C-alpha cells in the first residue's frame, strides 16, 4: 500500500512562489522522498531529497529558489521566483523496501506570461515531391502564447477541408507553442489553382501565408 | 562526469520481448541499485525494477513476471528484458542510478542521476523509412519535409551539426495511414541565401534511414 499522492496540477503566478505536495500513505509516512522536475518535451531531473525531519539536499548545479520541508506525512516542494521554464510536471518519488515508488505527478502552470503572436511559414510542394506524383503544402506556426490556434485552408479564396492534418500545439525551447497544418493535394490539384492560403487564428487574431505554384 | 545512455530497438511487435540497456560512463557500476523507469506518451512514472548485481534485484509486482534486469560488469552495463509485450508498454524507457550500499549493510537512498531515454513502440505496423523533401520559399526560412515514417522519432540536423541557431524541428503529425510525418526548418539571413548551403541530416534509426537534403530556394 506505499502510494505517493500528488494532486494532478498547480498554479502560480510569475515571480512569484510555489509550494507542491506529496503526501505519504500511512503505512509510510516518516519515509524521505526525492522530487523530480520534468520539463515539456525532455526526460526528468533530479531536483533533491528531503527527508522525514524536514531538512533537504539538492542535487549538483540545482538552485537555491527551489527548497524542500516536510509535515507530518506530507512532503514539500517550494518553489520561488518562478519563471516560465517553471513550467513541468513535477514527481515524487521514494524508496520502499524491495520497490520503489513515483506519484502521479503535478503539473504546474505559470501564469502572467505574456501574450505573443504565432510566427507563421507556409511552404510550396517541391520539385522533388512532384517527381514522387505528391504534393504537400507545410504551414509551420511558430512562437505563439497562450498555447492555442486554429487554422483554416483555402484555394482561390474557398475552404478547403479534405487532405488537411494538424497537430496538437506544444510548448518550446524558447517557452513558446508550436504546431502545424499540412494539406495534402495531387500535383494536378497544385497546378490548377492560383493560389492557396493557411489562415493561422490566435487569440482572436488571424494571420495568412499564400503559395502559388 | 557520471553519464547514463539508454539504447535499444524502436519498434517491437507485440508479444515479442522488448531488451534495453543502460551504459555508464564516468563512475562505476559497482554498489548502486540502478533503476528501469518508463513513461507513457503523456502519463506518469512508472517504476519497473531495479537491480544491484552482488545483492538484489526485484521488479514492480505489476510487471515481475515479465520483467528481466540484469548487469554487466565488464561492460558497465544494465539490461532489462520485457516479455510478451503489450501496447500498454509503448513508452520512453529510463535507467537512473539508485540507493548505494555498503559493505557493512549501511546504505544512502538516492535517485539522482538520469539517462536520456529511450523511446519504444510497440506494434504490428512494420518499420517504415522517411522520404525526404526540401522546403523553400529580414530573414528566410529554408527546411526539409520528413515524410511519411513509423516509429517515432526521427532526429533532423543541419550542415552535419554546424548549425543549431534557428533550427526548429517540429514535432510530428500521425496520418490515418499510421504513419508519421515532420518538418525541420532553419530561419537564416535573407542575404546569406547566396553566401551558404543549407543540408538537412535526417536519421531515421528504426529503418536504419540516412539522408541528406539540399535545401535551397
Ligand atoms: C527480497 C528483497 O528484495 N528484500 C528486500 C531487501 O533487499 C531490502 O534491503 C529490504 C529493505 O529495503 C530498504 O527499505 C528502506 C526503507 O525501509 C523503511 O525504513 C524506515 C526508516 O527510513 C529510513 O531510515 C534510514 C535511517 O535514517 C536515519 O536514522 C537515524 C536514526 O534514527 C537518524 O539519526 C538519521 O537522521 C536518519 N537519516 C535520515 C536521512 O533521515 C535512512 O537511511 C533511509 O533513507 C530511510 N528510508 C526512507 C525511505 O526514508 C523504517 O521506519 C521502516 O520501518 C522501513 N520499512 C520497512 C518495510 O522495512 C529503503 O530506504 C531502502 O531503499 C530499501 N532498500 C532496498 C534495496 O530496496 O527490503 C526487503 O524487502
Amino acid at each position: 500500500q506505499l502510494v505517493l499522492t500528488q494532486s494532478p496540477s498547480a498554479s502560480a503566478s510569475l515571480g512569484a512562489s510555489v509550494k507542491l505536495t506529496c503526501t505519504l500513505s500511512s503505512g509510510h509516512s516518516n519515509y524521505a522522498i526525492a522530487w523530480h522536475q520534468q520539463q515539456p518535451g525532455k526526460g526528468p531531473r533530479y531536483l533533491m531529497k528531503v527527508n522525514r525531519d524536514g531538512s533537504h539536499i539538492r542535487g549538483d548545479g540545482i538552485p537555491d529558489r527551489f527548497s524542500g520541508s516536510t509535515s507530518g506525512a506530507e512532503r514539500y516542494l517550494t518553489i520561488s521566483s518562478l519563471q516560465s521554464e517553471d513550467e513541468a510536471d513535477y514527481y515524487c518519488q521514494t524508496w520502499g523496501a524491495g520497490i520503489r515508488v513515483f506519484g502521479g505527478g503535478t503539473k504546474l502552470t505559470v501564469l502572467g506570461q505574456p501574450k505573443a503572436a504565432p510566427s507563421v511559414t507556409l511552404f510550396p510542394p517541391s520539385s522533388e515531391e512532384l517527381q514522387a506524383n505528391k504534393a504537400t503544402l507545410v504551414c509551420l506556426i511558430s512562437d505563439f502564447y497562450p498555447g492555442a490556434v486554429t487554422v483554416a485552408w483555402k484555394a482561390d479564396g474557398s475552404p478547403v477541408k479534405a487532405g488537411v492534418e494538424t497537430t496538437t500545439p506544444s510548448k518550446q525551447s524558447n517557452n513558446k507553442y508550436a504546431a502545424s497544418s499540412y494539406l495534402s493535394l495531387t500535383p494536378e490539384q497544385w497546378k490548377s489553382h492560383r493560389s492557396y492560403s493557411c489562415q493561422v487564428t490566435h487569440e482572436g487574431s488571424t494571420v495568412e501565408k499564400t503559395v502559388a505554384p | 562526469q557520471v553519464q547514463l545512455q539508454e539504447s535499444g530497438p524502436g519498434l517491437v511487435k507485440p508479444s515479442e520481448t522488448l531488451s534495453l540497456t543502460c551504459t555508464v560512463s564516468g563512475g562505476s557500476i559497482s554498489g548502486y541499485y540502478w533503476s528501469w523507469i518508463r513513461q507513457p506518451p503523456g502519463k506518469g512514472l512508472e517504476w519497473i525494477g531495479y537491480i544491484h548485481y552482488s545483492r538484489s534485484t526485484n521488479s514492480n509486482p505489476a510487471l515481475k513476471s515479465r520483467v528481466t534486469i540484469s548487469s554487466d560488469t565488464s561492460k558497465n552495463q544494465l539490461s532489462l528484458r520485457l516479455s510478451s509485450v503489450t501496447a500498454a508498454d509503448t513508452a520512453v524507457y529510463y535507467c537512473a542510478r539508485d540507493t548505494y550500499y555498503y559493505d557493512s549493510g549501511d546504505y544512502e537512498d538516492a535517485f539522482d542521476i538520469w539517462g536520456q531515454g529511450t523511446m519504444v513502440t510497440v506494434s504490428s505496423a512494420s518499420t517504415k523509412g522517411p522520404s525526404v523533401f526540401p522546403l523553400a520559399p529580414g530573414t528566410a526560412a529554408l527546411g526539409c519535409l520528413v515524410k511519411d515514417y513509423f516509429p517515432e522519432p526521427v532526429t533532423v540536423s543541419w550542415n552535419s551539426g554546424a548549425l543549431t541557431s534557428g533550427v526548429h524541428t517540429f514535432p510530428a503529425v500521425l496520418q490515418s495511414s499510421g504513419l508519421y510525418s515532420l518538418s525541420s526548418v532553419v530561419t537564416v539571413p535573407s542575404s546569406s541565401l547566396g553566401t551558404q548551403t543549407y543540408i538537412c541530416n535526417v536519421n531515421h534509426k528504426p529503418s536504419n534511414t540516412k539522408v541528406d537534403k539540399k535545401a535551397e530556394p
